[PDB]
């Protein structure tokens, strides 16, 4: 059996257990991925590699992650790109920026990307986002073109509570986002 | 209280390597916003 | 609040969440620090840095660790050097070998070492080990000359269950070692 | 069952840095033995 757990309820300026990429950094007790500036990318990864499936046994891990995040845009009409929680190879570096969310490089399935992401997408990319043009949550598998999406109304500046859980017996990934009002 | 839920089947074993790193990413374009995380908890169990 | 937790009951051949130093590696589902060979050192560290105290608040962490270890000597009367659980700076590398256990460099107090170790010492080093010559458990603070020791009878090839706990309220470090017999 | 206990006061704040790595070390000399670890768990909580 192998378990990994961590809880961080307030970030420190020297958070040595995180890996920061691009614009990512900590403090005001918070983790900042991007400031409100154009054409940028920030990522933050947990330091320890996680054993998510076992080659010997073929077992796959159950996991749950909870986090609170905020998007703060100058006006709620012009926001861009979005945010993701992602699972990727151990030595991942930032992928394409902008609509690709720093996690993918195409809208076609690329098996070498080897990444699963839960996206909170704030900008409609005609090439691949839902034609309703709504902001949305999406499950992404080796492509920026989600396997499934749900329309989501962004509450600018509000804390969003998210829970993402994976059930190994069923291979079901569940995502929940909750705003207090 | 406003909630959004989404679920789908992902065969993790066929997509990601045996060892992974987890994390967050955010990006901006011509339009932008700040993206911040206030708290984070994670638990995994491999039997 | 910040918590870090892990459990590993079976080690994999490529255990990417540990850092190996010297001869350490994993095999037959066990972590092997040293094989039964002369003059060697092996160390294994958990990958993620651990936040043990904070300069901002003055808070110190409570921690507990459980492990089961085995010492297998070809001859039960001729053993040597010992084994330790330790806490050190993030960039720690092997120190002096043999009776220094790969963690210390001197019997004199060296504040720069910044290491606390719990030793399970199997070989009497006349310069600093207890004069009774008994194998012993010890608490080591910046020196190979333990601050406190307890005689221990090695049980060759037997599994030892160890619990080490630190109580931040009192600054007390406790070690327990148990053999099925 | 055979058990042994030991304790002492160690002012951690004064000896190790704020961030640490934890692990095991073993050594041999002219006399030797294999040193192996079969299981390991760890929990820390910083308030
Ligand atoms: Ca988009
Ligand atoms: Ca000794
Ligand atoms: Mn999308
Ligand atoms: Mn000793």
């Amino acid at each position: 059996t192998e378990t990994t757990s961590f809880l961080i309820t307030k970030f420190s300026p020297d958070q040595q257990n995180l890996i920061f990429q691009g614009d990512g950094y900590t403090t005001k007790e918070k983790l900042t991925l991007t400031k409100a500036v154009k054409n940028t990318v920030g990522r933050a990864l947990y330091s320890s590699p996680i054993h998510i499936w076992d080659r010997e046994t073929g077992n796959v891990a159950n996991f749950v992650t909870s986090f609170t995040f905020v998007i703060n845009a100058p006006n709620s009409y012009n926001v861009a790109d979005g945010f993701t929680f992602f699972i990727a190879p151990v030595d991942t570096k930032p992928q394409t920026g902008g609509g690709y969310l720093g996690v993918f490089n195409s809208a076609e399935y690329d098996k070498t990307t080897q990444t699963v992401a839960v996206e909170f997408d704030t900008f409609y990319n005609a090439a691949w986002d839902p034609s309703n043009r709504d902001r949305h949550i999406g499950i992404d598998v080796n492509s920026i073109k989600s396997v499934n999406t749900k329309s989501w109304k962004l509450q600018n500046g509000e804390e969003a509570n998210v829970v993402i859980a994976f059930n190994a017996a069923t291979n079901v990934l569940t995502v929940s986002l909750t705003y207090p009002n | 209280v406003t909630s959004y839920t989404l679920s789908d089947v992902v065969s993790l074993k066929d997509v990601v390597p045996e060892w992974v790193r987890i994390g967050f990413s955010a990006t901006t374009g011509a339009e932008y916003a700040a993206h911040e995380v206030l708290s984070w908890s994670f638990h995994s169990e491999l039997s």
